[PDB]
Parts: structure tokens; C-alpha cells; sequence
């Protein structure tokens, strides 16, 4: 059904797991993502997360692509990341390297808010912190981005595109209704066929919506409702992955 | 100018009308009334002279 | 491509199991032509479990199969009957749990009466039942569309009301035109009729 | 129905035949003997198979059993009260200061709990 | 696209034309309107609006039907109105027969918040306030219940369903793309073949954002989002008409 998820309906329904976003981030938020979806020309635009840093200010990071493609038995988004203080001026996330993102992967703990901060590491190391940035963004990203199964099709010309006649998941308290958004259509590849306890999901019948929680990366959140086919899905909190998740469970 | 004659209200007491003006000075012993009571229209009062 | 009856007892759909027993069915390769949520009344027990009439276990299994509603499904595949025979797995849940644990018995029953499933046995059966609990839904077109069994068919049940109707017809003798005709022998036929009686109010 | 049901009106709840809830308000002060009426609500025709009759609830009161001296105050001063055009401005701040203390939100007792 | 109007986009979008909702009534919708729907045996159970009154308790009524046919040339809908003081009890409106319906329609003024109130007219008359609130709304869904065009088809049965492969309205700021509920999808009657100067249009380009007012209904605000393609509909404010359109323009 839907076209692109919803902000105000992110915010609504996953306020429940604690990713909010605060007043005068979500008035800029809403002023500020069409002006910049029209300057770059993306299709869609939407926010991303809200990493938290060390000082009062916070990094919001929003992604935006134009069309999805279908390469190497994968779907390929082609995003483009943007950040932000405040949420008034986006400017851009740039990419990193292979080794630069390794040694992202060493340096630990809340990061600081200052875009202009070096890290330190070792013959010595000068990271720098917007690529720390994008390094945990994009491993989030590539480990969690959900989407409800069959939800998108392929078309003439091989696009995975919105799928406009959907019946909806059936059985949504279940990891087979959930797919990650780089899995083909076709494939029976799901949210069922990664580590056994990854994932929770809560269910309810009456009002139909589904939540979905990340457990690699407890700060990621996911909606489903049944009644209104919508979903949409949220990241709060600094961009660390608990490997110490065994004792957990 | 109509609209704000009639219509921009404050508290009853809140303020204290000069007698010989009509300046309204800010009144110290104002004792706040909390709750339902302030939906009655008996306790607001009119901030600006009727045109 | 064959298809048989299974139901879903009350002692799964009071615990809240029955959409995941559906989620499995469909996972085997399964396809759920019908499902229908239904609460037995004494009779339509009875009257369905007539096989085992005046059986020792009678009493409890008609007073059990209409505690609650259950799921009534059709399900279709190549080898549908035995198939589902096996992932139902045997019929015993105490032996169920020794032979086979990963079984519908296993997992969700918890007596010999409360095996939580009921399927089908023989073709036969199972086509009598599905007309039983789907009395619209089609199938089986080579045992009925059979020129002895048809000749069968019309001669012992619908020969005996339409030579009566005929002949009131030609006795009678409406006008020419065919509309009048169909529905004068309609009518008749929709009037007196064995099994069924005729309506005074 | 309860008097004060029927004078200050409630909402009654019925389960109908088909698996539906229906909730009916009381549109008026339901006289002794009384009736409402819900359209559409009945059995069905036999002769067309879609429309049907209309629901008729028969109203009996249950007026209450007891009733003490302030409680009979109360209830001449409600049914003689002045139209609100007629009323005083010492009548008006008295109906004031009485319904801001029966809805006191903590000794008044415009809502309590069952023991 | 959409197959259901939300109430909390519809909340959302006409926040600024004063079509707001108390918080605590917010809450209580949302907990309560799923509620509503199941009792009843309703399908699709939306917010209409909400009515003043001379007290604060104004009446909050929701409309819900099954079944929606096409007869004698025009698309009825079997509607089902309910109303509410709060958003958590409901209760139902009955129709109310054409005598009553033509000695409803004489009774201007704003109505009070006792739904056993009675009215009197000229012998004397007794009319029931929710007849009142029954024949006002009755009478605003017939002038001004608005949908894009073509958001609707017609199927076998001749049953109007919503039009799953919609792409929305081209030029949203005309009202050729606008049309009333209870017309025919095949029939070219839209807002244009009303009154010239009844319907007020203004269409934010950027956004992309297209709002409806209505002036012979002052009160009645419908907005039309085309890039994720949401309309949705309320009325705030009294039901009473405005006759001296004329003048006033």
C-alpha cells in the first residue's frame, strides 16, 4: 500500500521502545526533509536515526535513494546519507574506505559531538569523526534494514519497485512476514534465516501492529500494522553492537 | 480591533484598574485559582477598554 | 493432485495454536483450499462421527469435539492423504512423543483423545467428509461423472419427481412458448417433492 | 432502567442476535410505560430476504427505594429551578459554587469508587 | 493507493485549519476506535468530525459501513454514524424518517451538550437534539463529502471498491481532480459542476500538499498529500449552513 514510510507514523508508534525524536527537532525535521529531497533530487528521503553523542547536541542522520536496482542476485539501493545538529541544515556523510572503516571499527564508547574531533590510534593514526560516523551508520545499515516479505517486486526493466496490489504478511507475529530490504522479492530468503536470537517480535491482534526489535543492535525498531499497511523502522542510540549478547539471552 | 476589545481576557483580579486612569497595575496578593475553575466565565475579566 | 480434510480440535484453538498450525501445514508444501471456523453442536458431532457409533469411547469424544470451535481446512497436494498422515504423525501423543517428537501430536497434544488434530483415512472418506463440512465445494469429476454411475444417479433420485412432472405437463398442457412451461414444471417440481415437505403458515 | 437513567438519559447495551453489539441512547425523558424504537434491528422478513423489522425496547423504571431529606431538597430545587433567563446573579453564583464542590476532585463525590 | 484515511495524518495535516482534537480524546480514539469497530460489525470505521456545542463536551461522531453499492445511478453507501462527548464510549445515531428530517431543518442555532435535549416548534412540536445532530450531518455528507477522482472502480456485483493501482490526481490544485463520494466512477461529475464559488483551493507546489475548504460549509477542511498519496477529511465547527454565500463573496 504505502509509497514511502511516514515520519509522524514512525514517531507514533515506535514512541512505545523509546525512539523519540524531541520537539524542535521534529518541527525542523518536518520543514527541512522536502527542501533537501527536492535539492538532491531523491524520490525518497526519510529519516534515518538519531545517533546520540557525548555533549547536549545529537548526530540525525537521514538516507535517500532513487531507485532500487537488482544486481548479483541482490537488491541494490544506491543511498546517500546525510547528518545534522540541528535539524535545519543537512550536510552531506561522505564515504569511507575499507581500512579507514576497520580502524573505525576499533575506536569504542560514546562519540563526541564535534564533527571536528580526531581520534587517535595506532606509526599513529588521525581518524577523523564523521568517518567513525559513517562507519557505525553503514554497519547498522547493512546488518539491520527491514522490510515487510513480498512487500516489493521486480518489474520490466529489473527495478525492485513497491509492490501496489499487497495482501498484506500473514502470520506478522512471525520472522518469515519480515525480509531485509536487500533481499529479492522471489527469494524465500527472510528475517528466519539469521542467528536464532537476533530478533524479538510483539504482537498485537487487536490493534494488528507488530514491533520488532533488533537484539545485535539493541537500538533498532520496526513497525508493522496490519489494519493500514505501514511500516517503518527507527534507530536511537549510539551506533555499538553488543557482542556480548549470548550472556544476554 | 474588534476582535481584541472583545475578545483578549485575562484572570479575574489578576490585575487592579486605576481609579482616576485606565492603567491596569499588576496585583501582589493575586491568589491563583487551579482546576475546573477557570472554564467558569466568571472568573476571567476583560484586558482591554470596551470599544 | 489430491486433497483431504483436517480439522483442528478445540484443544489447540483454546490455546491459541491454531495459527501457527496453520503457518506449519502451509510450510510443508500444503495448500489450504478452504478453512472455516465452526463450533459442533451434539447432533452434527454425532452425526459426524458416525463410524465409531457405540464405541466405548463415544461419550468423551463427541462431549470433547464440542467443548469449544475448531478449524475445519481442505488441504491440497500430489500425495495430500498420506502425507498429511505423516506430519500429523501416529495417533497416540504418548507414543507420539517416543517415535516421532517433532510431530503435530507431539508438539501440541496432550491425551489420547486431545491429539489436537483430526485428519482423514481413505479417499473415500475424505471426499464424504469434505462434502460433509463444504457441501459447495467442487471436485472429484471422474467417480461421478460416470455414464453407469450417471444413469445410476438420475434414474434412482431425480427419474422419480421428474416422470410425475412430465406427466402433469403433458396432462396439463400450458402454452407453447417454453418460459411458461419451465417454470409451471419448476414449480412443481419445487412443490411436492419427497424429502422435502411443504411449507403452511 | 434506573430513574435517574431515564430522566438524565444513559446509553443501554444489547447484544443482538447477529454476533453485533449495540449501544442505543435514551433520546428523552422516557415516560412510565414507555417505548423506544431501534429501525432495522428485528428479525428478518420472510418475504424479502434482506429487509427486517425494527428492535422495541419496553421501558420499565426502577425508581430508587430510599430517598433521604437533603437528598428530596435537591430534587425540588432541580425541578423548580428559574429558566436560565430569569435567574438571579446570587442564584447563578450559588449553582456555581455547588457544582465546583460536588465535582471536587478529591471530597467531592461526583466520582467514586465501589467498595 | 491508500484504502482508509488515517486520523492521525488527518490530525496531522489539518492541524493549522483549527481541525484539532484534545490530547486525552487523541489517546482515547486510539485506543477506542478499533473497539467500536469490532462490536459492530463495520469494516471501515473513520473520524467524520466534530461538532460544538455550548458546553466543552462537543460531539465527536464517527461514521462505518459494510457495504457500498451501486444504485440507480448513483455509488450509496450503507453509512452508520456514531458519536461520543469523549473518545471512549460510543454510542449510535439513528436515522431519522423525512417528517422529522424537513421539521429538523428549521431549528438553527448551536446545540447544547445533553443529547436528550428537546426542541419546540409550531400546537407544538418535540424534536430530539440527536435528531438534530442526525439531519446536520446528514446534510453536510451530502454536500461536501469529497474524494479524488478516480479513486474508486467499479468490480462484478457492482460494488465500488477503492482503486488499487491509483496514481494519484495530475494538477491536485483544480477541482476536476476532486468529486464527490456518491458519484459514479464512470460519470465525469467532480467539484467543478458545483456552484462556482463554493470550493476554496489552496495547493502548496513544493510539499505537494492540496487543501479543500468549503465556504457554503465553513468548517469542513479535506487535504490531498500526492507524493505519498494521502487524502483524508474533517469537519470542526457547528453544522449550520452559510446562506448569503452571494454577499459574502
Amino acid at each position: 500500500v504505502q509509497l514511502e514510510p511516514n515520519i509522524t507514523l514512525v514517531l507514533k508508534h515506535l514512541a512505545s521502545c523509546g525512539a523519540v525524536v524531541s520537539a524542535e527537532q521534529q518541527a525542523a525535521l518536518d520543514h527541512s526533509i522536502p527542501i533537501k529531497r527536492i535539492e538532491a533530487g531523491l524520490r525518497s528521503l526519510t529519516l534515518w536515526g538519531r545517533l546520540t553523542t557525548l555533549n547536549g547536541k545529537d548526530y540525525l542522520v537521514a538516507e535517500g535513494y532513487n531507485v532500487a536496482s537488482s544486481k548479483e542476485g541482490a537488491a541494490v539501493y544506491e543511498t546517500k546519507y546525510f547528518y545534522s545538529q540541528d535539524g535545519a541544515r543537512w550536510s552531506d556523510l561522505q564515504p569511507v574506505d575499507s581500512e579507514t572503516a576497520t580502524r573505525c571499527a576499533r575506536i569504542k564508547g560514546m562519540l563526541s559531538g564535534d564533527p571536528a574531533k580526531n581520534y587517535e590510534l595506532e606509526l599513529v593514526f588521525q581518524i577523523p569523526e564523521l568517518a567513525v560516523l559513517r562507519c557505525r551508520v553503514d554497519a547498522i545499515a547493512t546488518a539491520t534494514s527491514v522490510i515487510p516479505t513480498d512487500s516489493t517486486i521486480l518489474n520490466a526493466a529489473s527495478q525492485v519497485v513497491p509492490n501496489r496490489l499487497f495482501a498484506g504478511a500473514a502470520y506478522p507475529e512471525k520472522l518469515e512476514s519480515y525480509q531485509h530490504r536487500f533481499s529479492l522479492p522471489g527469494s524465500g530468503v527472510t528475517l528466519s534465516q539469521d542467528l536464532r536470537g537476533t530478533w524479538a517480535v510483539q504482537y498485537d491482534a487487536f490493534k494488528g501492529v507488530a514491533q520488532v526489535r533488533s537484539l545485535l543492535f539493541p537500538g533498532y525498531f520496526f513497525y508493522y500494522a496490519a489494519n493500514e499497511l505501514t511500516w517503518g523502522s527507527l534507530y536511537v542510540g549510539d551506533g555499538l553492537r553488543n557482542n556480548d549478547l549470548i550472556f544476554m539471552l | 480591533a474588534r476582535i481584541s476589545a472583545a475578545t483578549v481576557c485575562c484572570p479575574r483580579g489578576f490585575f487592579t484598574a486605576d481609579d482616576d486612569s485606565a492603567e491596569l497595575s499588576a496585583n501582589d496578593e493575586w491568589v491563583p485559582l487551579k482546576g475546573r475553575e477557570m472554564a467558569l466565565p466568571v472568573n476571567w475579566s476583560h484586558r482591554y477598554a470596551h470599544l | 493432485l489430491e486433497k483431504t480434510f483436517a480439522l483442528i480440535k478445540p484443544d489447540a484453538v483454546r490455546a491459541g495454536k491454531a495459527q501457527e498450525i496453520m503457518q506449519l501445514i502451509e510450510l510443508n508444501g500444503f495448500t489450504i483450499i478452504a478453512k472455516q471456523k465452526l463450533q459442533l453442536t451434539r447432533a452434527r458431532a454425532e452425526e459426524f462421527y458416525g463410524e465409531h457409533k457405540g464405541k466405548e469411547f463415544f461419550p468423551k469424544l463427541v462431549n470433547f469435539m464440542t467443548s469449544g470451535p475448531i478449524w475445519a481446512l481442505v488441504l491440497a497436494k500430489p500425495g495430500a492423504i498420506l502425507a498429511w498422515r505423516a506430519l500429523m504423525g501416529p495417533t497416540n501423543v504418548f507414543k507420539a512423543r517416543a517415535e516421532q517428537p517433532k510431530c503435530l501430536r507431539a508438539l501440541y497434544g496432550t491425551d489420547g483423545t486431545q491429539n489436537a488434530t483430526h485428519g482423514s483415512d481413505s479417499p473415500i472418506s475424505a471426499a464424504r467428509e469434505i462434502k460433509f463440512f463444504f457441501p459447495t465445494l467442487s471436485g472429484d469429476p471422474t467417480i461421478y461423472a460416470e455414464p453407469t454411475a450417471a444413469a445410476e444417479y438420475i434414474t434412482k433420485r431425480i427419474q422419480p419427481a421428474l416422470a410425475k412432472a412430465l406427466a402433469a405437463l403433458a396432462r396439463e398442457k400450458p402454452s407453447a412458448d417454453k418460459f411458461e412451461a419451465i417454470t409451471f414444471v419448476a414449480g412443481y417440481l419445487l412443490q411436492n417433492n419427497p424429502n422435502k415437505p411443504k411449507v403452511l403458515m | 432502567l434506573p430513574l435517574h437513567h431515564a430522566l438524565i438519559g444513559t446509553t443501554l447495551d444489547i447484544r443482538t442476535l447477529d454476533d453485533r453489539d449495540l449501544k442505543v441512547p435514551i433520546s428523552d425523558i422516557m415516560r412510565p410505560g414507555s417505548s423506544l424504537t431501534v429501525p432495522g434491528e428485528g428479525m428478518p422478513l420472510p418475504a424479502t430476504p434482506s429487509a427486517r423489522g425494527n428492535l422495541v425496547i419496553e421501558i420499565d423504571l426502577l425508581f430508587p427505594t430510599h430517598l433521604t431529606e437533603t437528598q428530596k431538597m435537591l430534587l425540588r430545587s432541580a425541578f423548580f429551578l428559574p429558566p436560565p433567563t430569569e435567574q438571579n446573579e446570587e442564584t447563578k453564583k450559588a449553582l456555581r459554587d455547588y457544582e465546583a464542590a460536588f465535582k471536587h476532585d478529591l471530597k467531592g463525590w461526583a466520582t467514586v469508587f465501589k467498595r
